[PDB]
Protein backbone atom coordinates (compact mmCIF):
# COMPACT_ATOMS: atom_id res chain seq x y z
CA UNK A 1 0.00 0.00 0.00
CA UNK A 2 1.34 3.35 -1.26
CA UNK A 3 0.44 6.75 0.40
CA UNK A 4 0.78 10.44 -0.45
CA UNK A 5 3.84 11.92 1.27
CA UNK A 6 5.83 8.67 0.69
CA UNK A 7 5.75 8.26 -3.12
CA UNK A 8 8.81 10.04 -4.58
CA UNK A 9 11.01 13.21 -4.50
CA UNK A 10 9.92 16.13 -6.74
CA UNK A 11 11.64 19.56 -6.78
CA UNK A 12 10.92 22.84 -8.61
CA UNK A 13 7.51 22.08 -10.26
CA UNK A 14 4.68 24.64 -10.08
CA UNK A 15 1.08 23.45 -10.75
CA UNK A 16 -1.66 26.03 -11.41
CA UNK A 17 -5.28 24.82 -11.09
CA UNK A 18 -8.78 26.31 -11.30
CA UNK A 19 -11.95 25.36 -9.39
CA UNK A 20 -14.52 23.29 -11.45
CA UNK A 21 -17.15 25.93 -10.53
CA UNK A 22 -14.91 28.61 -12.20
CA UNK A 23 -14.62 26.76 -15.50
CA UNK A 24 -16.21 24.82 -18.43
CA UNK A 25 -16.92 21.08 -18.31
CA UNK A 26 -16.87 20.95 -22.18
CA UNK A 27 -14.33 23.71 -23.25
CA UNK A 28 -14.23 23.99 -27.11
CA UNK A 29 -15.79 20.49 -27.27
CA UNK A 30 -16.27 20.11 -31.07
CA UNK A 31 -13.85 22.85 -32.28
CA UNK A 32 -10.83 21.31 -30.42
CA UNK A 33 -12.27 17.79 -29.92
CA UNK A 34 -12.74 16.53 -33.51
CA UNK A 35 -9.24 17.80 -34.69
CA UNK A 36 -7.79 15.71 -31.81
CA UNK A 37 -9.66 12.43 -32.64
CA UNK A 38 -8.65 12.94 -36.32
CA UNK A 39 -4.97 13.33 -35.22
CA UNK A 40 -5.31 10.22 -32.96
CA UNK A 41 -6.86 8.14 -35.82
CA UNK A 42 -3.95 9.11 -38.22
CA UNK A 43 -1.40 8.22 -35.49
CA UNK A 44 -2.71 4.67 -35.06
CA UNK A 45 -4.49 3.53 -38.34
CA UNK A 46 -1.40 1.94 -39.92
CA UNK A 47 -0.87 -0.23 -36.81
CA UNK A 48 -4.55 -1.14 -36.03
CA UNK A 49 -6.37 -1.42 -39.43
CA UNK A 50 -4.13 -3.73 -41.70
CA UNK A 51 -4.60 -6.95 -39.55
CA UNK A 52 -8.44 -6.49 -39.60
CA UNK A 53 -8.61 -5.89 -43.36
CA UNK A 54 -6.46 -9.07 -43.71
CA UNK A 55 -9.09 -10.88 -41.57
CA UNK A 56 -11.93 -9.38 -43.72
CA UNK A 57 -10.24 -10.56 -46.98
CA UNK A 58 -9.74 -14.11 -45.58
CA UNK A 59 -13.39 -13.95 -44.27
CA UNK A 60 -14.84 -12.95 -47.68
CA UNK A 61 -12.67 -15.41 -49.69
CA UNK A 62 -13.33 -18.27 -47.18
CA UNK A 63 -17.13 -17.83 -47.16
CA UNK A 64 -17.21 -17.50 -51.03
CA UNK A 65 -15.03 -20.64 -51.54
CA UNK A 66 -17.06 -22.87 -49.13
CA UNK A 67 -20.40 -21.79 -50.70
CA UNK A 68 -18.95 -22.59 -54.19
CA UNK A 69 -17.41 -25.93 -53.03
CA UNK A 70 -20.93 -27.23 -52.07
CA UNK A 71 -21.98 -27.45 -55.78
CA UNK A 72 -21.41 -29.97 -58.61
CA UNK A 73 -21.38 -29.38 -62.42
CA UNK A 74 -20.57 -32.77 -64.14
CA UNK A 75 -21.28 -36.40 -63.18
CA UNK B 1 -5.54 68.34 -8.83
CA UNK B 2 -6.26 67.93 -12.61
CA UNK B 3 -7.48 65.44 -15.29
CA UNK B 4 -6.95 61.65 -15.59
CA UNK B 5 -7.49 59.94 -12.27
CA UNK B 6 -8.64 56.34 -11.95
CA UNK B 7 -10.70 55.10 -9.03
CA UNK B 8 -9.98 51.42 -8.11
CA UNK B 9 -11.65 48.85 -10.35
CA UNK B 10 -13.05 45.81 -8.34
CA UNK B 11 -10.82 42.72 -8.21
CA UNK B 12 -12.28 39.40 -9.26
CA UNK B 13 -11.60 36.55 -6.83
CA UNK B 14 -10.98 33.08 -8.32
CA UNK B 15 -11.32 29.75 -6.57
CA UNK B 16 -7.97 28.27 -7.58
CA UNK B 17 -4.74 26.49 -6.46
CA UNK B 18 -1.03 27.18 -6.83
CA UNK B 19 1.29 24.27 -5.84
CA UNK B 20 5.04 25.01 -5.64
CA UNK B 21 6.32 21.51 -4.97
CA UNK B 22 9.81 21.64 -3.38
CA UNK B 23 10.92 18.48 -1.51
CA UNK B 24 14.31 19.99 -0.62
CA UNK B 25 12.53 22.23 1.88
CA UNK B 26 12.07 20.76 5.41
CA UNK B 27 8.48 22.00 6.14
CA UNK B 28 5.34 22.65 4.07
CA UNK B 29 3.62 26.05 4.00
CA UNK B 30 -0.11 26.14 3.13
CA UNK B 31 -2.38 29.24 2.94
CA UNK B 32 -6.10 28.94 2.25
CA UNK B 33 -8.67 31.72 1.91
CA UNK B 34 -12.23 32.43 0.78
CA UNK B 35 -13.31 35.89 -0.52
CA UNK B 36 -13.59 38.36 2.33
CA UNK B 37 -15.64 41.56 1.98
CA UNK B 38 -13.94 44.99 2.04
CA UNK B 39 -12.63 47.26 4.82
CA UNK B 40 -16.06 49.01 4.89
CA UNK B 41 -18.27 45.97 5.57
CA UNK B 42 -19.89 45.53 9.09
CA UNK B 43 -19.47 41.71 9.17
CA UNK B 44 -15.69 41.87 9.40
CA UNK B 45 -16.31 42.09 13.18
CA UNK B 46 -18.21 38.73 13.45
CA UNK B 47 -15.65 37.09 11.09
CA UNK B 48 -12.92 38.19 13.50
CA UNK B 49 -14.86 36.78 16.49
CA UNK B 50 -14.96 33.48 14.53
CA UNK B 51 -11.23 33.66 13.60
CA UNK B 52 -10.32 34.26 17.28
CA UNK B 53 -12.26 31.02 18.21
CA UNK B 54 -10.07 29.04 15.75
CA UNK B 55 -7.17 31.24 16.96
CA UNK B 56 -3.46 30.89 16.37
CA UNK B 57 -0.90 28.26 17.45
CA UNK B 58 2.86 27.84 17.68
CA UNK B 59 5.01 25.01 19.04
CA UNK B 60 6.34 27.38 21.79
CA UNK B 61 2.86 27.94 23.40
CA UNK B 62 2.21 26.66 26.90
CA UNK B 63 -0.79 24.32 26.75
CA UNK B 64 -0.88 21.38 24.49
CA UNK B 65 -4.07 19.60 25.32
CA UNK B 66 -5.81 22.31 27.40
CA UNK B 67 -6.09 25.13 24.80
CA UNK B 68 -9.66 26.34 24.14
CA UNK B 69 -9.46 26.28 20.31
CA UNK B 70 -10.17 22.67 19.06
CA UNK B 71 -7.74 23.25 16.13
CA UNK B 72 -4.99 24.42 18.58
CA UNK B 73 -5.73 21.58 21.04
CA UNK B 74 -5.68 18.72 18.44
CA UNK B 75 -2.68 20.26 16.56
CA UNK B 76 -0.69 20.29 19.82
CA UNK B 77 -1.84 16.80 21.01
CA UNK B 78 -1.37 14.99 17.69
CA UNK B 79 1.74 17.01 16.63
CA UNK B 80 0.03 18.23 13.45
CA UNK B 81 1.68 21.55 13.26
CA UNK B 82 4.61 23.79 13.91
CA UNK B 83 2.31 26.83 13.60
CA UNK B 84 -1.02 28.10 12.29
CA UNK B 85 -2.75 31.51 12.12
CA UNK B 86 -6.16 32.78 11.12
CA UNK B 87 -6.29 35.92 8.99
CA UNK B 88 -8.78 38.42 7.64
CA UNK B 89 -6.83 40.57 5.15
CA UNK B 90 -9.01 43.47 3.91
CA UNK B 91 -8.86 45.45 0.68
CA UNK B 92 -11.40 47.88 -0.84
CA UNK B 93 -14.52 45.77 -1.58
CA UNK B 94 -12.71 42.38 -1.31
CA UNK B 95 -10.55 40.33 1.08
CA UNK B 96 -8.63 37.20 1.99
CA UNK B 97 -10.28 35.27 4.79
CA UNK B 98 -8.88 32.04 6.11
CA UNK B 99 -5.78 30.42 7.52
CA UNK B 100 -2.06 29.72 7.07
CA UNK B 101 -0.13 26.77 8.55
CA UNK B 102 3.36 25.21 8.66
CA UNK B 103 3.81 21.44 9.09
CA UNK B 104 5.67 18.22 8.32
CA UNK B 105 5.03 16.48 4.92
CA UNK B 106 2.94 13.66 6.62
CA UNK B 107 0.61 16.17 8.44
CA UNK B 108 -0.94 18.36 5.66
CA UNK B 109 -4.03 16.16 5.09
CA UNK B 110 -4.85 16.04 8.86
CA UNK B 111 -4.27 19.81 9.29
CA UNK B 112 -6.68 20.61 6.40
Amino acid sequence: GRQFGHLTRVRHVITYSLSPFEQRAFPHYFSKGIPNVLRRTRACILRVAPPFVAFYLVYTWGTQEFEKSKRKNPA
Amino acid sequence: DEDAVPTLSPCRFTGSQICHREDGLPLAHVAIAVEGPGWAHPDNVALQVANAIIGHYDCTYGGGAHLSSPLASIAATNKLCQSFQTFNICYADTGLLGAHFVCDHMSIDDMM
